[PDB]
């Protein structure tokens, strides 16, 4: 069986031919007080020729705009140390620490989508005086813990049994690991802004951290080895797909300060020029 | 065998492709890159009474 | 098994690929979809909305509302020019932080017509007429009303309707221009002059101001996605 | 088949030795339509006061002449009512008809290339530097290509072989063009539509296209033939539109 | 449901059989002064046999020509230093620093497409006298900041909250991160060349930088760790898709000088040979 | 969940793959498409356009317009050859920087017929006839007009029409030749000779020049994409 | 819309049943002098049973044979040195330096296809006495320069503006970069062998280098950093698709010598055995 | 289930494939590699009067 | 929406898949792995006169 | 946006994947396709072509044409065996460098029937008859004509037709055998003997030679692609 699926191409409007006019129709006179934006084209104000326009608005749809991978977290962890908390990495899941993807997401109030997640892991040797040894390939474990699950205390804790938590095992020299996640929220859509509190007495925690609660990630080395110490760095990449967004907002002007708040320092509207009439001259012999 | 055949993105002035789904969950499918709808009047003309654009806005 | 051969590109991570991948949560049951008002389907729907242009971006006014007002007054000021700027919707300081500018800075190429709406915010007893002119590239910017009248222009008469639209039509040798405009893809300039002057009766303030809004027409489009230069950090947790 | 007549406004050009007419990409100029406009005010369309042939000043083709270029617009900003409509508006839009004339006798020889280049961005003779607009254009007067590499500050790198753009000059035939071969014809004609990535634009800020005239075979003659051989350009705008009327700008 | 989509194969023209001729038709006499290129085939000048040609022009279409990944940026950043500006990487987005992709793009004046973005991150140990330690996997964060958003000052700045900016979190040892971007420009198509200025007085900034304005990228380590210092390098790869291009141009002859201008040094047209008649002899005993 | 098994090629980055990927900007609304003149759909449309060939690439002329002119004159010069070169459209210095050559250097294999157009740029009173000849591979290049007349040739008569086309037809044992041509995939040579000579009256310059244009026919095609050897850098920011 | 596309499966021929025979038909007597290969099956020489054969020749088609990725180039470059030419890598594009893919391609005279290109970049620390520092993620730029474009002289040259050349920017820890290239050759098909010269006098350059001319690749670090030096290695992988090949050839017997020529050292036809009758005995108690 | 089935690129002298879209945005779809149109006359014959090619170009 | 649905490679002795094209160029499409044609007579029987195989080759 | 979840295999580079990827040259126009003779669509078309087998691969003859000739002569030599070898089309030194062998060494599994053609290259006045025999695995190779006659054989009579075909039919317990054959997937042996002897008149050379060609039948196929062990390098630029 084969099924033919049709794809409607969507191009921009053609401009029509127009001639001289002398009448009572005033397309160029409006009133912005109504909250309405004028729908006037060049053919209403000047004389125009007919043009057949073949341009398409395909790369500005929301799906093509948001469906690319971006880094959201980077972290380090060791194979040998004297701290036992630096032997594994762990963090809470969100998209608020890297400013590019998070400014791109905050153009809208609410978003809903599935996700594709990729990891990029690299290792390196720690600076020691005596070098020289052959080491077998390293293996890494990534575990996702939804809220309420037990938390590892070390790299040999029983919790890495991962009986019900989903985990990834990977070894260096292969393709980067990848998996997809569905839309997981107790609400009908994700919320990027929340003008409210956590306690009914209008106090407690304000803003975004009240609503996310999506678990944690833990990463470790599996070998448990290496008399000479090594160091690994893990980077995580998000890619949304099957997207829907609501209620657009003005883009962020000020620089970000931290991952919890919308706090900012006052910034200008733009940079200056000489005077309200200044023109740069570019046609000179 | 549950195959979908659809047209490719080309220019203007052999052109279709085939897809099979391998997994049981729809969250595993690839992105929907070929849907192009618009409704700008929701943001540019959100008024109760219609405005003709050749008539005055008031009076 | 089946004989196969691997091609170049195997085991690479391309950040704009489109493949299938296994689910880490088999048979998860998602929350039903709700019909929330205000759904957006294309970024061009946002760029077709008017936003206020900071035309008066001179020293000492970059953090006040005075950055948005264009000053006009009564008396004999015909030889004085009202305002003027270049047409660079993603490059010029005048246009770069508006809605249209902010959308264009995510892209490399743009094309289409541009709408500028002007609103007079004086008293109900003040009268006047203005000339709004757009000149194509190839010459220097006009220095007098006589030069400016030779390009594409409109004469605005202030009255019961408060707003007048100057439409800049797409006149270009190429199909697209660069968002990072150079001398090769220049687009021209816009200037304003007194056509008659402002006349008021006794008991009215003499000075008035004009405001300007920018938006995109229904033949407008962009392409070639890129990262924006307006946001940056020096370390994680920001 | 060699005779042609072109009428625009109150002006007419006749020719008796034409080759043909080049229509840039098969597209004639036309007005902007409603499903491609973004500016909302009603545009003005003068239609005979602006759409007519204007003649620039002539250059002298000598035995060792590298070539010439002009920038459009900004070469017609002091031409009648086209220039005045340019000075009072923020947005303009127009196509063009270009006509180049150069006649000589059946005892002369030489070959010229006439080409229109959209978005011709140029480089400075100092590589760690930027150009200014005086070095790019002098209005109705032509800029001159050079014979060797140029130096000094603020001038454009103008050796003819690179066309001041970092390309091979023999490949400029990718653009709309014609040839004037002195034994064949005496005029070239190109019809150029509006070409840009936006539907309208400001005419003082952006040069839409450059006109280049480059001789490939130099001018030669013998004992007592005429020595003075001029070249003349004539340009007419078409489907001219303006938007955004305010007070006149000043350069 | 299944939908069958048909693909038209496009092959080159067959050559037809032709015999002797003596007439007034002169297909080989033309005039280049018109600006017209002659449409003559071998069958108009010699005697030919009939050939059925099965060759296809499939690999020279614009989409197959441009749809490959190319490096556009590489950068370095540390986990420990005495500068606090070398702890993260940041750059402005364009495609003008690597000459291969940028010469390929500049064959046309205007371009419009969506993009697929991939990142390749690697780490290494800094040369120290004493080596030997085990380090946990490293995690990296990538943030995209559209123009107007706040800028990070350090690796602990609040701005990495990424509440509205899109970000990617990734850990080493996984597949490289990837995401797709739609056509984001305030114009109808991208512009590769701009013969104009930024100020209406024909001065200011000339050329390409007037029109691009597409934001910045910031990258950091998430671990905040490593008593022994490490160094990471990030590389970015672009791949355009759903393409349209206009107004072809002659290919760049001179070498590039910087990323802002089209400045060049005068170069020759080609290399020399002995004389206008020189022939290399290759049939010798 | 569903049982699965991973195959070789997992988690690799192949730079010519074709997959789906998630969007970083959900529901972005793009700028509408504009109908710009001059849209290109295939690279073979550019290679079918004539461009000027630098036939006179000898020492001292590599940066002057003299590199494009072929010299001819009046008098008894029948024993002298006018010009000659090999047919290597992507390898020879004569063809490598033209439009056709520049397109071919992005590919590894080519096939099809090639058009050479010749234009006489002398006075209107000069007359002459030339012989244009193409020889297939297998022998050395001809040393006289008698040898050259035995291959594929045309006799050009100068008159009111200024241009004559020599069409090189595809004669090869393989379907494709290499862009980096070796002795196995050689294609032959082209030569020009005086058929009668140039005759002028008194009062005319004696010396004249000829120009040559190259383009591709409608059976031409290329394959096997590669990187070009004409562009290079020594560090970033270039 | 959905379109159903049908795929014809292609299996090998069944063997038919055959019995005894005594006639004048002599299927086993032929003559090789004609240049013809005999089309005889087992059923023409012995008695056979009927067998239904379900085997398919699917993995020996040209597309499945050639559509895999292979390494074609590897190169090194530094972040800090005293040479300024070792700070970036550059090479001319071909497929003649790695013998596996190039022997596989040379089974045919002419080939035509599109390409998918992937890059794999890794970094490492240079051996120094004092180690220990934290380095931010590294970013890399890859630029493609078509023939005629300007050539970079250093890592800070203006040419990395990449205004018209296509480039890739990438950062370590992400998926490997990838992009696709169409069929770019001035001929109708690629040429693997060329028995000709470059000059019409039958001298000059002989063989393959006359015809390829497809540009160069340049790669650099973007950070411009690292008081302690690092070293990166880049590897490139090709994968052809939408293939067509002509005129098969005998496979290469001798070992390759260099990338320009077909030069070789004389080799044997095979290895020896004891005598023309030698049989290894394998059924012994 | 919204499947597209289209033909594969083969040679000349079982062959179709299946595709499913997984994402909501069309910018997530894969490239359109199978559209092959041409219009060379736009660049090679941009003249107002037609030229027959068996007739003289002038006179 | 321009979807192609085609059959999957199975054995012998639900089975189809879906594809959507995301890009404007056909060089971006995936490989054509399901085209299986043959023409061996071009190399094994390239003779002018036909040879029957039950008859002698000569005489 | 749309909620998603990443599965194992994300961001890996598998060298035999099949995805879509963005084009680095949008709207490039390729050279038209030419109809070159000799197009190949399947590797099995090459393996069905005869190629000469080096049966005489003994010491001192590995680089001469004598490696291809099988010697025969007149007189009483019935007790002497003519030739014999194992059936290992990708493993034995006798078959590994032929066309069929070279194709098989890119694969791991093979199946089908095999054709061996024998041609007599003596004088037109020489007569003789030979016995060509194939034995299945399970026993040692025959030591006399009486043993060899019990397997699958043909009796070749030398005459006006010069060539005789021995067809080896697929007799195996498994559907496929290994290209790297072991004792479990052995296939047997082939031997040749004098059926009567060679008879010549006076004035003719006594010694003659026989040649052998190998090819594949129309039920032949291979699978499981792999790299070949016949090509290798010690550094780049080779």
């Amino acid at each position: 069986v084969v099924e033919a699926v049709e794809n409607a191409v969507a191009r921009v409007a053609d401009t029509i031919s127009s001639g001289p006019s002398n009448s009572q129709a005033v397309p160029a006179l409006t009133a912005v007080e109504t909250g309405h934006t004028s729908q006037v084209t060049p053919s209403d104000t000047i004389q125009t020729r007919h043009v057949r326009n073949y341009h398409s608005r395909s790369e500005s749809s929301i799906e093509n705009f948001l469906c690319r991978s971006a880094c959201v977290y980077m972290g380090e962890y060791h194979t040998t140390n004297t701290d036992t908390s630096k032997l594994f990495a762990s963090w809470t899941i969100n998209a608020r620490r890297m400013v590019q993807m998070r400014r791109k997401l905050e153009l809208f109030t609410y978003v809903r989508f599935d996700m594709e997640v990729t990891f990029v892991i690299t290792s390196k040797q720690d600076q020691g005086t005596q070098l020289g040894q052959d080491m077998p390939p390293l293996t890494h474990q990534i575990m996702y813990i939804p809220p309420g699950g037990p938390i590892p205390k070390s790299v040999t804790d029983y919790t890495w049994q991962t009986s019900t938590n989903p985990s990834i095992f990977w070894t260096e020299g292969n393709a980067p690991p990848r998996m997809s996640i569905p839309f997981i929220s107790i609400g009908n859509a994700y919320s990027n802004f929340y003008d409210g509190w956590s306690h009914f007495s209008q106090n407690g925690v304000y803003g975004y951290n009240t609503l996310n609660h999506m678990g944690q990630i833990y990463v470790r080395h599996v070998n448990g080895s290496s008399p000479l110490p090594m160091t690994s760095t893990v980077r995580m990449y998000f890619k949304p797909k099957h997207v829907k967004v609501w209620v657009p907002r003005p883009p962020r002007l000020c620089q970000y300060k931290n991952a919890s708040t919308v706090n900012f320092t006052p910034t200008n509207i733009t940079e200056k020029r000489q005077s309200i009439n200044y023109i740069p001259e570019t046609v000179k012999p | 065998m549950g195959a979908q055949v659809s047209t490719q993105k080309t220019g203007a002035h052999i052109i279709h492709y085939t897809n099979i789904n391998y997994y049981k969950d729809a969250a595993s499918n690839s992105a929907n890159r070929q849907d192009f709808s618009q409704d700008p009047g929701k943001f540019t003309e959100p008024v109760k009474d219609i405005m003709v654009k050749s008539l005055p806005a008031l009076n | 098994g089946l004989p196969v051969m691997n091609t170049p590109g195997s085991n690479q991570f391309l950040t704009s690929d489109d493949f299938q991948s296994p689910s880490a949560m088999p048979q998860f049951d998602v929350t039903p979809e709700l019909n929330i008002p205000g759904e957006v389907q294309n970024l061009m729907e946002i760029a077709e909305v008017d936003s206020v242009v900071p035309v008066n971006n001179v020293e000492g006014k970059l953090d006040t509302m005075e950055i948005y007002r264009i000053p006009v007054q009564s008396g004999n000021h015909q030889s004085s020019q009202v305002f003027g700027f270049q047409v660079q919707p993603g490059l010029d300081n005048v246009f770069k932080h508006t809605l249209l500018g902010e959308i264009l800075n995510y892209y490399a190429h743009w094309s289409g017509s541009i709408k500028l709406t002007f609103v007079f915010c004086g008293s109900a007893m003040a009268t006047g007429k203005f000339l709004l002119a757009y000149a194509p590239p190839g010459a220097n910017a006009p220095k007098s009303r006589k030069d400016a009248m030779l390009g594409t222009h409109i004469i605005w008469d202030v009255g019961l309707q408060s707003s007048c639209v100057l439409c800049i039509p797409w006149i270009s040798q190429t199909h697209y221009r660069l968002v990072q405009q150079d001398e090769y893809t220049s687009a021209g300039n816009v200037t304003c002059w007194y056509q008659t002057g402002i006349v008021v009766p006794a008991g009215t303030p003499t000075s008035c101001s004009i405001m300007c809004f920018v938006s995109a027409c229904n033949d407008f489009s962009v392409r070639l996605l890129k990262d924006t230069p307006f946001i940056e950090q020096s370390a994680l947790l920001q | 088949d060699r005779v042609r007549s072109i009428t625009l406004g109150n002006s007419t050009i006749t020719t008796q030795e034409s080759a043909n007419v080049v229509v840039a990409y098969g597209r004639w100029p036309e007005y902007l339509k409603d499903n491609e406009a973004t500016a909302e005010d009603q545009p003005t369309q003068p239609d005979v006061a602006t759409c007519r042939f204007y003649t620039l000043e002539s250059v002298t083709w000598e035995r060792d002449s590298p070539g010439w270029w002009w920038k459009f617009p900004d070469a017609l900003k002091d031409m009648g009512l086209f220039g005045q409509n340019m000075y009072y508006h923020y947005l303009g839009r127009a196509g063009y008809t270009i006509h180049v004339q150069c006649n000589a006798s059946k005892f002369h020889q030489g070959c010229l290339m006439v080409v229109c280049v959209p978005e011709a961005e140029m480089g400075c003779s100092q590589v760690d530097g930027t150009v200014n607009e005086h070095s790019l254009s002098e209005g109705e007067t032509a800029k001159k290509f050079a014979s060797t590499s140029t130096n000094g500050t603020n001038t454009v790198q103008s050796i003819v072989t690179n066309a001041g753009m970092g390309v091979g000059v023999g490949n400029l035939t990718i653009f709309p063009h014609q040839w004037i071969n002195l034994r064949t014809n005496n005029c070239a004609t190109i019809v150029m539509p509006y070409i840009n990535n936006v539907p309208m634009d400001n005419m003082f800020r952006h040069h839409n296209f450059t006109l280049m005239i480059i001789p490939f075979v130099p001018l030669d003659y013998s004992s007592d033939s005429s020595t003075y051989v001029p070249i003349t350009v004539t340009v007419a705008p078409m489907c001219a539109e303006y938007n955004g009327l305010r007070l006149a700008t000043s350069l």
